[PDB]
């Protein structure tokens, strides 16, 4: 959570989505039903295979080297053959045991990064038509439904003209 | 014995995809650069948050 | 009355720990391995030309032990010495043996 | 667009804004002109000259060393001469290979910044006095014009005193 | 300021504050005060001395090596055993300055983290309640006081209970 978002603020865990790697959840009038994204889910999926095609298969063949195990007591020569290939091991170590480190880390905020890019894409298409209840879930002012649905979870969605509950159950009710 | 595998350690022949190994510091040609640590775990995906008790 | 809408991630519960920048412990959805854990034992006799030194050490088959003569003119990419191996031959001291082996 | 903003919600390329890296477009009663900025192009530019000045132009200055192409056959001492620089170049190569591979991908989400920096900040000096129009571009109440401009792009703006078209032309009109 | 916030657009500097690494300042009706929090202090300062254990006080232990001062002019194996033990330091170096470099930016985009993930959180717990006053501030329109205050500075806050002051002095006050 550097972006903040996941492991953030939406501190809680979507058990099975397994139609994908994110998406929503929908309380309107037909019940509920948490529903599969794409440009996030692939998005996302679509870059750590990209970092990783990197790491994973690649370089490196090497044959006839130096020798490494000795069988008697030579001095010098000796002495030198393994500190040169112990200083490499050493070095690769150091330079693998943090291409994780990083890559790592900052795996995550990039993850953590498609979440507070999505709430934050939302909260975009739709003006004063909902808020984020608080936080985590949303908050809406229509009588959205399954149909209605395919609006956000589409970027279908006019905060123009499907517009009419504006000021309304907002600040305009009684108080 | 009868197979392929680009690479070879005294220690047996092993598998060149991942990208580090540590069979054993003598390799011959294609081969995973030797490190000291037995295992790099890699995130492949996003963090995770548990569902119930832990 | 309207409707409500959740949204985010995803997850596990068979999540794996591992290491970054900050945390030297975290449980991520997947990771994969980066270091060659172990092996099977066994040399593959491809794609690279192995040749079995058997009981004769390449200096000896070099030289032409009396009993390396089955090692004759041989060829190869990767020469494979063995422990059980020895040499039955008037006795030898080979100065810089290291190099005229390598 | 780690950020998002760039190649990410403002999915459109600015063609020829040469004035600098930055910029508006006012689409006011005296019609348009892309504007261009600064404390913002400067700022990101003054960064990629920074952590550049820093690769760039620096150390390492030797003189005698070990040989590397080799006349005869020598046996050990020559195969570890080479190993032993065969290995520097194979580590300095990944120390190289990388220095981009991050410094690169951060040269990005550091663009993708100032971006997501600049709206987000037109969007605090100003209150219900316009909503960016959807996404990408924004949506302004009030007669603004070539002069009126200078408002945001000087961060000379009322969102107090010149705040007259607040509720109205919003979710005030029939609906 | 990669996040944008610390040094960034909340350009004060907190004095004092030395409760922690954080908080707040009420202006209520019982005059003012700077709190002190948690959540983002110790959140922070977690981290800081999480990448740091990682640095400081690890590995390598090694005794007997290759010399590296020379009194008589030997050549070759000399060159050589220099060479070796020179190109290691040199690369031992590079990897030192920049574990610095890397580590100590996103030390950084680390604390301006913490920053932009509380106003954003303050910003979310309560509706049209208030607004960050222009920028840095925020501006409120119920009477807190120091009791009142644990609302946000707890997270113990109703934007729907405590919400009587809503559209009024905001945009429905004369204009």
């Amino acid at each position: 959570g550097l972006f903040g978002a996941i492991a953030g603020f939406i501190e809680n865990g979507w058990e099975g989505m397994i139609d994908g790697w994110y998406g929503f959840r929908h309380q309107n009038s037909e019940g509920t039903g948490q529903a599969a994204d794409l440009k996030s889910t692939q998005a996302a999926i679509d870059q750590i295979n990209g970092k990783l095609n990197r790491v994973i298969e690649k370089t490196n063949e090497k044959f006839h080297q130096i020798e490494k195990e000795f069988s008697e007591v030579e001095g010098r020569i000796q002495d030198l053959e393994k500190y040169v290939e112990d200083t490499k091991i050493d070095l690769w170590s150091y330079n693998a045991e943090l291409l994780v480190a990083l890559e790592n880390q900052h795996t995550i905020d990039l993850t953590d990064s498609e979440m507070n890019k999505l709430f934050e894409k939302t909260r975009r298409q739709l003006r004063e038509n909902a808020e984020e209840m608080g936080n985590g879930c949303f908050k809406i002012y229509h009588k959205c439904d399954n149909a209605c649905i395919e609006s956000i979870r589409n970027g279908t969605y006019d905060h123009d003209v499907y517009r009419d509950e504006a000021l309304n159950n907002r600040f305009q009710i009684k108080g | 014995d009868t197979c392929i595998s680009e690479c070879i350690t005294p220690n047996g022949s092993i598998p060149n995809d991942k990208p580090f190994q540590n069979v054993n510091k003598i390799t011959y040609g294609a081969c995973p650069k030797y490190v000291k640590q037995n295992t790099l775990k890699l995130a492949t995906g996003m963090r995770n948050v548990p569902e119930k008790q832990t | 009355s309207t409707a409500t809408l959740c949204l985010g991630h995803h997850a596990v519960p068979n999540g794996t720990l591992v290491k970054t920048i900050t945390d030297d412990q975290i449980e991520v959805t997947n990771a994969t391995e980066l270091v060659q854990s172990s092996s099977t034992g066994k040399i593959c006799n491809n794609p690279h030309r192995i040749l079995d030194g058997i009981d004769c050490t390449l200096i000896d088959a070099l030289l032409g032990d009396p009993h390396c003569d089955v090692f004759q003119n041989e060829t190869w990419d990767l020469f494979v010495e063995r422990s059980k191996a020895f040499s039955n031959c008037y006795p030898y001291d080979v100065p810089d043996y290291a190099s005229l082996r390598s």
